[PDB]
């Protein structure tokens, strides 16, 4: 079976068909980047508050 | 039989008007192109009546052209967003109403906007088949925005082109290197194969040297990766288009042209036939669709009842 993997490897041109786009999964992978992001400026800014 | 299949197309338009727009791998024919490459010029040899080349115009947001055969005399009409139902009469009242329908379905010109309008024509003379006119991809800032426009109708048009009974309709200048456009590129993310893409050419009127009919020669024994292979759309004369010359005339216009020089004659035959056959090859593979797809259609509406339900 590993083998078997590698031989998938081979073609250059299948890259962007075996990467296919959900879509609505990475739409959101943008928003929860942010989100995450100005969660974390916000506990650091927060942090220097008190400190 | 022709009169049977019919009623099948009219149940997935029934579909993309009542029902839901989201998800659904639902039958449909998408024209992939680039903004001044005339894949609106296509489709107006295709109808008779459809935007105007004008300054550089292309439409701004998913435009559905609905094409219905019935004896009777034409008539045209289109439904907008808001829920309004308008009568336009006569298809030569089209170009002035659609331009505006785009002007503000965009914002007053911002260049993106995925509301779709539903344009209909019934007339005698044109095939009856729907397909759709995503925004095309502009290769300039549309307006003073903070965009980036161009990237956002990739977005719009990879959404529609991924689900599987969906027609990818390529658009391709004679003289530009089919390989080399973007849209090719975009279709060949989505069909690797060229099984569900169609190449169809345009601006023949330009090709004037050798350079040129070297591209012909290759598109003829076809290197490129297209399994439908290709048909040749004749694009349309500066009077025919600005007078309106009717679609029975241009049939013979655009037939006569290809016929008289032996090279368009021999990629012409090489390509289909001699009697170009694009409207009755899109109506094979949209009822080759839809007839395989009535169990797997049955089953995403009956799974998403119970999905929203819980």
């Amino acid at each position: 079976l590993q083998k078997a993997m590698m031989q998938i490897l081979q073609e250059k041109n299948r890259y962007s068909w075996l990467l296919q786009e959900q879509s609505e999964t990475a739409t959101k992978r943008r928003i929860l980047k942010e989100r995450i992001y100005r969660l974390t400026q916000a506990r650091h800014a927060l942090c220097q508050f008190s400190s | 039989y022709e009169q049977k299949v019919r009623p099948c197309i009219d149940l997935i338009d029934s579909l993309r008007a009542l029902g839901v727009e989201q998800d659904l791998a639902l039958p449909a024919i998408a024209v992939i192109g680039d903004q001044s490459s005339g894949k609106s010029s296509v489709l107006e040899a295709l109808s008779g009546v459809a935007l105007p080349r004008g300054s550089g115009i292309v439409t701004r947001c998913p435009l559905v052209l609905k094409l219905k055969k019935q004896p009777c005399e034409a008539w045209a009409g289109r439904i907008s967003y808001r829920n309004t139902e308008l009568e336009l009469q006569d298809p030569g009242q089209v170009e002035k109403e659609i331009h505006k329908a785009q002007n503000v379905m965009a914002g007053n010109g911002r260049g993106i906007s995925h509301e779709l309008i539903s344009l209909e024509i019934t007339s005698p003379e044109v095939p009856d088949l729907t397909i759709i006119d995503l925004p095309g991809i502009t290769r300039v800032a549309v307006d003073n925005q903070p965009r980036d426009i161009g990237l956002q109708i990739k977005a719009l048009i990879k959404k529609y082109i991924q689900r599987q009974q969906t027609i990818n309709l390529v658009v391709v200048p004679c003289n530009v290197d089919i390989a080399t456009t973007e849209a090719l590129s975009m279709a060949h993310e989505v069909d690797p194969e060229g099984d569900r893409t169609i190449g169809i050419l345009t601006k023949p009127d330009l090709m004037d040297r050798g350079t040129e009919k070297s591209v012909m020669n290759v598109v003829r024994n076809l290197t490129y990766p297209l399994k439908k292979g290709y048909m040749i759309v004749k694009c349309r004369g500066q009077q025919e288009i600005t007078n309106r010359l009717s679609l029975a005339e241009a049939t013979k216009k655009e037939i006569t042209f290809f016929q008289t020089h032996p090279y368009f004659r021999v990629l012409l035959e090489e390509g289909s036939a001699t009697v170009p056959r694009l409207a009755e090859r899109l109506t094979t593979e949209l009822i080759m669709h839809i007839q395989k797809s009535l169990p797997l259609l049955e089953g995403q509406i009956r799974e998403s009842h119970q999905k929203a339900t819980e």
